[PDB]
């Protein structure tokens, strides 16, 4: 009764709809098994978590600006004015059981998150997964980050503690109001008011419950769609061509660990919502808008944003009885970066005449002036952010504030000039050391010539060998070529036993010889089929 | 090579799995086992390790049931028996949580890595140009629905069509829009001169002509009384004092017409002001700017606290190098001259406010800002 | 925790503070702070100001290890190398390379 | 039969349209444009009726522009000049919405129905009992990723997974209810006792031991003096008059630290309570019950407000008839006995509230109700 009850409720299933056909075109779908074709998982894996305690967020949290004494349990706030969605945020914190944690476990997954989209935004960048075939994939999900970074952004802004309520009063009041035409226009529409206009933290809710993450969750679905139909990429490597996707299929193997991958990011969520406190409002004040902190610092995806304000040097413009800001710049420079990163596959595209259905990728090695243009990105980005913190940086490693923001101010302009060097030639030099180790062999031990004192390091060579020193050279062919005789089949066999007591011989003896002949199939199998695809 | 109707019941299993891919598009070359040869005790060690993993998490799962029903977590205020176990109820909620799911996630994927038979399943793809089929009969069927419903061929349809949609698409999109156009510019606020919009006009400004504006502090008292009358007496040499514009009328908290014109006060943006006392060795080095070389009292100064660009209170004040110092972007301001950015991203003098005493001895404003006094935009400086 | 200020200088710490020292901190005000006087601040409130930081700097911070005081740079820093560096190697050790 | 991809470039358009049809299932049987005839002027005046539909739609979505945008609404608050025209300001917002988006739709179906070509296209289905192919194969391939990947072998896998999932379903079950579930038996509120439960405790009940709570009435006034002290001489002969637990502590409305302990009598459910004054001529059919024969104060009931069941207040109140109705659901109780339900869905005495008159003459409740005055619930009636 439960492998009969499970046919006939098959049969049901197959009788009502004809389901069959559009399955087995499902979980004989195929995914390749690297390990960074998991990253953007993690940007999936997170959100998911985002909704699960965003949702029991929802049922507690109470936006309002209308002023309330606290009169609850938390000491240090008692009889002070605040906003009722500072108050019920710390209701949130300090009444519910378990409240806290799923507050705070929801933060941190909305850092992995917007991290993990940039990770994620970094594999398919570097490794070029966003030419021909999958440019509108790259637009719907570098629109995805900024919905993700300015809903994060309403996020911890949505109780207004005053460390995000000067973030507020910074980035959406100071820019909003700082853009020429109509600046101010936006800025009374956006708020309704002024500045603690008494219908921005509920809009702000309205946009961040449900707003910006249905337009979200509409993108990730088109977004996993696009994945899903239109095959995915893949790295080129043995019985990699360009019209086949190699690895494992979905139902045995590929399911079991994508849910797993789902458990195991919601247990780095779960322990480090646990052991680490994030964004202690508390600790913090209720906004009002005659006290702030030192730091006055966003959340990090956002760092570069203000960053890009701490480190823009003060240029203001005066027409005819009228002023452009400093913060014009900024919000044209966050308009920028952003019609650079949305455009990009155009952009190179057109400079390169990339006219061709790609689908195996390349390494970021083998295309060295786009991943130095990368490098570019990232390490502004890098000085961006580590330039936001500029604050706490000059305070801890002991700098003049000054300095380091003029540090900032300075590395902004030669620091990507440096690391697009660094880049682009350290691209070049890895392209070199994996093509020295083709028409060289592998490296090894040092054995003497024997006649006389001579000392060679006994490369071993990968493919077919000549009758002297050297082998036949190979081609390249866009793979990781193992730069260790380590990582080949070399000494690889310890005690099977276990990790104190060693099992008998001949069950040493079958197991190796049984696992060496299946690791020999596996390249038996794949060397055939590529032998198949070329002869 | 056939759909193989009456010889598939007869059809191994296997070899219906090799006709799925087969129909579908893939090969399972090398799908082998990962213990082929059975009764091992390796494969024995690793089958009770995975169970370690799943029965690690079933019994943190079980730890999280039993530490969140049953566990001394509540605010316990301070130092006090039963504040330490309130200290780590989060962190054992997520210490019982992360330890939970990741034992058994870990355990799925090592089961995974370990069971599960590894497979390179190579599936042949159909990515780009659909064949010459589906290209044109898709074309024609769109075409067909184009042509053959008699578009193309009426003019005043597949123009009045256009205008009816513009139109109601230009309507409705006001109609999204216009709930939220506010005008920036309405006059809302009464002011001295009359009524002024709401970016000239702080709480600082009078209502119909010289009216004592108190410098009051905010004594950060539970409601009773909190802005306390200030005197020059009160903020000695190299002080930073935070004031706000209290009045005679809006008196203590102590009744509902007051703690909404006086939390007012508290909440609005542009209020507050920054009341510098100089040290006197130090009145030398100072150099007033247009219009504003009385708003000093003496060695009193007030400048206000919102900054010049980006509207975060520059509450940062350095007395012996005399300059407001800007937490959020962090720029200085020379509190000795006026206060012109020394360094930072801003570029324009932070507002300073006038200053004389009462009768009876009391800070009070001498009149409003003579610039619009928080943060920059468009209809400014003429 | 401590804050930065202009050129150099830095707001220290108050978790190393004798109350003490703390009400004599904000009475005359060393270098670069205010001296919050025995007339702008009474000392009804400086005696509440030196009970708020000396239950602010030796309270625990509920609910988790307190990355600094000052919230969101130490919490990206630990998300990175504590949380998705740790999320990265899950990731590699659970696909493989190719 | 055939692919077709050499012969396909010649094959002509509706031809490729019943290949489509043909190679999805479908045939387009009778698809016969509208107008065969061309020519003729019925057509013509088809096509400028469907433009005059069309192009009142968008005329009327360029008057929602213009009467959305140029339009004299505002809340112009009663009879003054300007108080019609915002009288129908959403009345013309509606007319232009409704008329141009159902005259472009009554346009566009009118299209179809004139000049799209009708047709009968019949298509062959597939629904029920996918073929013995995909059955047997989806089939093979799940018990394939079941049987192959070794669960159903491994019993100490396949009870510790379940345990696993299972007890952590457990954990993040209570996690998700746990913030909800309130014990509504805490006790929370101070009562003379002590502290009682929430459902035991109206605003009536004494806090110490006998204490003076005025029967205060609601002059409905905008926060000044909203509960004023009462008297018997106040309610008059055959009058229901609504009173609330007012007490001497709690005084005007005229500080801060009051109108949250006075708006809390206006909020809470179980304060509101009538005060009957039945007419002396029908005190001989007034019979009253265990307990309760000395809450009247000669003519003076106080039958609390809060119905029997389901706890709408029962402010209906019928003098010469003497029945307490309640609106939501139309349940009588009779005013004379004791409020009993003569008819409704109700079976419950709704409660009555002790009178006495202070010293200076004002009416107080002689201490709590005797039953739990809200709606009925679990805990109840021993
Ligand atoms: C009359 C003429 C005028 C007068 C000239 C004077 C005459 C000569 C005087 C001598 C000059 C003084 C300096 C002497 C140093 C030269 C010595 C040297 O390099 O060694 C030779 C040799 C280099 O060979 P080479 O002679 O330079 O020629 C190589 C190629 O021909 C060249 O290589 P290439 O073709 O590949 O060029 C690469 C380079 C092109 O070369 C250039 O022209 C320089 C360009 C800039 C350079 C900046 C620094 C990078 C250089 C590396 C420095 C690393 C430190 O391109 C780049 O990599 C940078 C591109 C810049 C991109 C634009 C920046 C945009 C930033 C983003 C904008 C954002 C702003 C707003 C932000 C808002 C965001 C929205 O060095 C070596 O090989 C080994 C180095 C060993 C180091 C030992 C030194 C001690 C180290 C101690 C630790
Ligand atoms: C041609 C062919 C060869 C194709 C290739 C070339 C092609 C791809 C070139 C791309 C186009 C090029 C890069 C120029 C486009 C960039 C332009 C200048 C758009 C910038 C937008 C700008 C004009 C409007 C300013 C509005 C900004 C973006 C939003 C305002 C704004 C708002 C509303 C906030 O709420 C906010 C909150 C917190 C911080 C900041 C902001 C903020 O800045
Ligand atoms: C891939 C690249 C962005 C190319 C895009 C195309 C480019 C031309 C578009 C224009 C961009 C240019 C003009 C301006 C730059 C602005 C920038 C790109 C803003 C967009 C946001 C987003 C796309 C940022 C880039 C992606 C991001 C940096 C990738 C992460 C770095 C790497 C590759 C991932 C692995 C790192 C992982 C293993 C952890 C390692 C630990 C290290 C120390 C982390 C570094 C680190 C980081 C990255 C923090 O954000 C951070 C924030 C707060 C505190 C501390 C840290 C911190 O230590
Ligand atoms: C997303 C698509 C973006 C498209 C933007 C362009 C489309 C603009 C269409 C709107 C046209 C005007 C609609 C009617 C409006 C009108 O009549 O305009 C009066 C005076 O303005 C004017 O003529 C100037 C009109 C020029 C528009 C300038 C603003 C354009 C954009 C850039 C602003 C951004 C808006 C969207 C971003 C916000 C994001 C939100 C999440 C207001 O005087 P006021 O006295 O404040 O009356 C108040 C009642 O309006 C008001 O509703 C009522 O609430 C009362 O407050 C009342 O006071
Ligand atoms: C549909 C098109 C999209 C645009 C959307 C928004 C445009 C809406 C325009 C509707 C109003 C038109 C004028 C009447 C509304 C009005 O009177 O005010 C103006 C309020 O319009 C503004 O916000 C922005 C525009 C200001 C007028 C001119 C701006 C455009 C030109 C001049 C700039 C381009 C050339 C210069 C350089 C260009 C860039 C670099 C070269 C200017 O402010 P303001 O001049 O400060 O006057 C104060 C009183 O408000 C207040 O009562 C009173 O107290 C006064 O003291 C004063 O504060
Ligand atoms: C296992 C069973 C479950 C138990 C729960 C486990 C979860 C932990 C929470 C339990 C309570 C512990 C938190 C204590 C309460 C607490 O907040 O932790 C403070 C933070 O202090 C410090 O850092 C010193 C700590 C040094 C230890 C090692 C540092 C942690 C590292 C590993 C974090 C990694 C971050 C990423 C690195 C970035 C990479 C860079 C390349 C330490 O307090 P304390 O030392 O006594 O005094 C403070 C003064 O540090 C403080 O300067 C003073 O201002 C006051 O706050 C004072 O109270
Ligand atoms: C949707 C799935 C529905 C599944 C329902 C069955 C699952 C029940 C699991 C919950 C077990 C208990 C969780 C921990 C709770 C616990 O410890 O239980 C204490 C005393 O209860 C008890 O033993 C009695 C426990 C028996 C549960 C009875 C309730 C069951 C269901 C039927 C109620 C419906 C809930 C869902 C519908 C609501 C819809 C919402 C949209 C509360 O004393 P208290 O003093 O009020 O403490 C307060 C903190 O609990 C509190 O969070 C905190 O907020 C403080 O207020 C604090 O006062
Ligand atoms: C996980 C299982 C799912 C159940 C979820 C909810 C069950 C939670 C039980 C936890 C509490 C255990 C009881 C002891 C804790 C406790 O006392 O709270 C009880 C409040 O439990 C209730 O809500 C309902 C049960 C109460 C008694 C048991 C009910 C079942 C049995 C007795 C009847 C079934 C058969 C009867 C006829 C068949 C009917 C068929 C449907 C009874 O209060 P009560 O009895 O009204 O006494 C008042 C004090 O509260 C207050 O302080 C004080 O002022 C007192 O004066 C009084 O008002
Ligand atoms: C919330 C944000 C995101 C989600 C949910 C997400 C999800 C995913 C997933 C699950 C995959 C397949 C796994 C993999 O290939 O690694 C993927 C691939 C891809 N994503 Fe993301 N990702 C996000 C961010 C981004 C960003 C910022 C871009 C730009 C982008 C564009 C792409 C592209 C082009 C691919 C196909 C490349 C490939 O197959 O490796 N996604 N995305
Ligand atoms: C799209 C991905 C999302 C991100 C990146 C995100 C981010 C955030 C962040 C950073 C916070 C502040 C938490 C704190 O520090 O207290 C927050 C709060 C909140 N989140 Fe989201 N969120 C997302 C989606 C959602 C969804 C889908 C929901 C509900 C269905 C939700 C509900 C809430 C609520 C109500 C709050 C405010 C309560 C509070 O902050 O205590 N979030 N969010
Ligand atoms: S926010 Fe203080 S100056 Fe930019
Ligand atoms: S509504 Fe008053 S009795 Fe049910």
């Amino acid at each position: 009764d439960f492998a009969k009850l499970a046919a006939a409720q098959g049969d049901a299933i197959d009788s009502r709809y004809h389901p069959s056909a559009a399955v087995r075109r499902q979980l004989n779908k195929v995914f390749p098994t690297h390990w960074s074709f998991l990253l953007g998982e993690i940007a999936l894996y997170s959100f998911i978590i985002l909704l699960l305690t965003g949702v029991w967020l929802t049922l507690f949290f109470d936006p309002s600006m209308a002023h309330v004494t606290y009169d609850g349990v938390y000491q240090p706030l008692r009889g002070v004015q605040m906003s009722r969605a500072y108050e019920t945020a710390l209701d949130i914190s300090f009444e519910v059981r378990g409240g806290l944690f799923v507050r705070q476990v929801h933060h941190w997954a909305a850092l992995m998150f917007a991290a993990s989209i940039m990770v994620h935004l970094a594999r398919i960048f570097f490794t070029g997964a966003f030419r021909r075939p999958r440019e509108a994939n790259w637009v719907i999900g570098s629109l995805l980050l900024i919905l993700a970074m300015f809903e994060g952004f309403f996020g911890y802004s949505l109780p207004d503690d005053l460390l995000s309520g000067t973030g507020i009063r910074a980035a959406l009041s100071g820019i909003t109001m700082g853009i020429p035409v109509i600046g101010t226009w936006m800025h009374w529409a956006l708020f309704g008011g002024d500045f603690p206009g008494e219908i921005l933290i509920p809009r702000l809710y309205a946009l961040h419950i449900l707003l910006i993450p249905g337009i979200i969750l509409a993108l990730i679905g088109a977004h996993l769609a696009l994945v899903w139909f239109q095959k995915h990429t893949q790295f080129p490597g043995p019985g990699r061509t360009e019209t086949n996707v190699v690895g494992v299929r979905v139902m045995p193997v590929f399911a079991v660990k994508s849910g797993a991958f789902f458990a195991m990011i919601t247990g780095v969520l779960g322990l480090m919502g646990g052991l680490l406190t994030i964004n202690p409002i508390w600790n913090l004040g209720p906004y009002k808008p005659s006290q702030v902190s030192a730091g006055s610092q966003p959340d990090f995806y956002m760092m570069w944003t203000d960053g890009l304000i701490r480190l823009w040097p003060a240029w203001e413009f005066y027409p005819f009885g009228h002023t452009i800001p400093q913060g014009v710049w900024v919000a044209v420079g966050m308009g920028l970066v952003f019609a650079l990163l949305i455009a990009y596959p155009f952009i190179e595209k057109k400079v390169t005449g990339d006219d061709a259905h790609h689908n195996l990728l390349q390494r970021p090695r083998d295309v060295p002036v786009r991943t130095a243009i990368g490098s570019m990105a990232i390490a502004l980005y890098l000085l961006l952010t580590f330039a936001c913190m500029n604050d706490i940086i000059a305070l801890k490693f002991h700098i003049s504030l000054n300095a380091t923001t003029w540090i900032g101010r300075i590395g902004m302009v030669v620091l990507p000039a440096i690391v697009y060097f660094v880049a682009y030639r350290w691209a070049i030099s890895l392209q070199r050391s994996d093509r020295e180790v083709l028409e060289h062999g592998v490296e090894t031990g040092i054995i003497k010539r024997l006649p006389h004192g001579a000392y060679v390091e006994l490369h071993q060579p990968l493919g077919p060998v000549d009758e002297h020193g050297h082998p036949i050279p190979l081609e390249y062919a866009g793979a990781p070529l193992p730069k260790r005789m380590n990582k080949l089949g070399s000494g690889g066999a310890p005690g099977t036993g276990s990790f104190l007591f060693p099992d008998p011989a001949v069950e040493h003896e079958a197991l190796t010889e049984a696992a060496h002949a299946s690791e020999h199939k596996s390249l038996t199998a794949l060397k055939e089929h590529q032998d198949r695809i070329h002869g | 090579g056939q759909p193989t109707d009456a010889e598939l019941a007869e059809m191994s299993r296997e070899e219906l799995v090799k006709l799925g891919g087969k129909i579908d598009g893939v090969e399972t070359i090398f799908k082998e086992p990962r213990w082929p040869v059975p009764g091992t005790k390796a494969e024995k060690r690793t089958e009770r390790l995975v169970a370690y993993w799943l029965m690690l998490g079933g019994l943190s799962g079980l730890a999280l049931l039993l530490v969140f029903l049953f566990w001394p977590w509540e605010y316990q205020p301070f130092g006090s028996e039963g504040e330490f176990l309130y200290s780590l109820a989060t962190p054992l909620y997520g210490l019982t949580f992360g330890l939970s799911i990741l034992s058994i996630g870990i355990g799925a994927v090592l089961f995974q890595k370990k069971f599960i038979p590894e497979e390179i399943s190579v599936q042949d793809r159909h990515d780009g140009r659909s064949p010459e089929v589906h290209r044109k009969t898709v074309a024609a069927n769109l075409t067909d629905a184009l042509e053959g419903s008699t578009l193309k061929r009426r003019k005043v349809i597949g123009l009045s069509l256009g205008i009816g949609l513009g139109a109601f698409g230009a309507g409705t999109l006001v109609a999204f829009i216009g709930g939220l156009i506010k005008n920036p510019w309405k006059p809302v606020v009464p002011t001295a001169e009359g009524k002024k919009a709401v970016l000239w006009t702080s709480g600082w400004t009078p209502r119909f002509k010289g009216e004592t504006i108190y410098l009051a502090r905010a004594t950060g008292r539970p409601g009773e009384s909190p802005f306390v009358k200030m005197r020059p007496e009160d903020i000695d040499a190299g002080g930073m004092e935070t004031v706000f514009p209290w009045r005679e009328s809006d008196g203590d908290g102590t009744t509902v017409e007051s703690e909404h014109k006086l939390t007012e006060i508290a909440m609005g943006v542009r209020n507050p002001v920054m009341l510098i006392r100089i040290k006197p060795a130090d009145m030398h080095r100072v150099i007033k700017r247009k219009g504003q070389e009385s708003f000093n009292f003496g060695e009193l100064f007030a400048y206000t606290k919102v900054c010049s660009h980006l509207g975060c209170p520059s509450s940062l004040y350095e007395q012996q190098t005399y300059r407001i110092l800007c937490p959020c972007h962090q720029s200085q301001f020379d509190a000795l001259e006026f206060a012109k950015p020394i360094f930072g991203p801003a570029a324009r003098a932070l507002a300073q406010l006038p200053i004389t005493i009462d009768e009876d001895g009391y800070l009070v404003a001498n009149g409003d800002f003579v610039e619009p006094v928080g943060p920059a935009f468009w209809e400014r400086k003429s | 925790k401590g804050g930065a200020l202009s050129s150099g200088k830095y707001a220290p710490d108050l978790g190393d503070a004798n109350p003490a020292q703390i009400y004599t901190a904000m009475l005359t005000g060393p270098q670069n702070m205010p001296k919050f006087s025995d007339r702008q601040l009474t000392p009804d409130e400086k005696r509440d100001i030196v009970a708020y930081v000396r239950e602010s700097a030796e309270t625990p911070s509920y609910g988790g290890y307190g990355l600094g005081g000052f919230g969101p740079a130490p919490e990206g820093m630990a998300m990175w190398i504590i949380g998705m560096v740790a999320a990265i190697g899950v990731a590699m050790w659970i696909g493989s390379r190719a």
